């Protein structure tokens, strides 16, 4: 609903969790999804500490 | 013979070399060169294929 202003960035620590990135990525909302060293589609067939 | 260090030093040097040289070979596998990641595998199921 907000989000904080670009100076002082807000950051939050995601764990324990099962990311279904496939279902995300693919929604029509996201008008760009660069990603850098790691592809979209290979997402879900990876996992990261 | 026996009691001598080193009697045998070529052999040894020769063996030495070798070895050296492939553990050399081996051990540039880790290197990146550059590259995202050293491991295919990590490369393949981080990266789409183009």
């Amino acid at each position: 609903t907000r989000f904080a202003s670009v100076y002082a960035w807000n950051r939050k620590r995601i764990s324990n969790c099962v990311a279904d990135y496939s279902v995300l990525y693919n929604s029509a909302s996201f008008s760009t999804f660069k990603c850098y060293g790691v592809s979209p589609t290979k997402l879900n067939d990876l996992c990261f500490t | 013979l026996s009691s001598t260090a080193s009697a045998l030093g070529k052999l040894q040097d020769v063996v030495n070399q070798n070895a050296q040289a492939l553990n050399t070979l081996v051990k540039q596998l880790s290197s990146n060169f550059g590259a995202i990641s050293s491991v295919l595998n990590d490369i393949l199921a981080r990266l789409d294929p183009p």
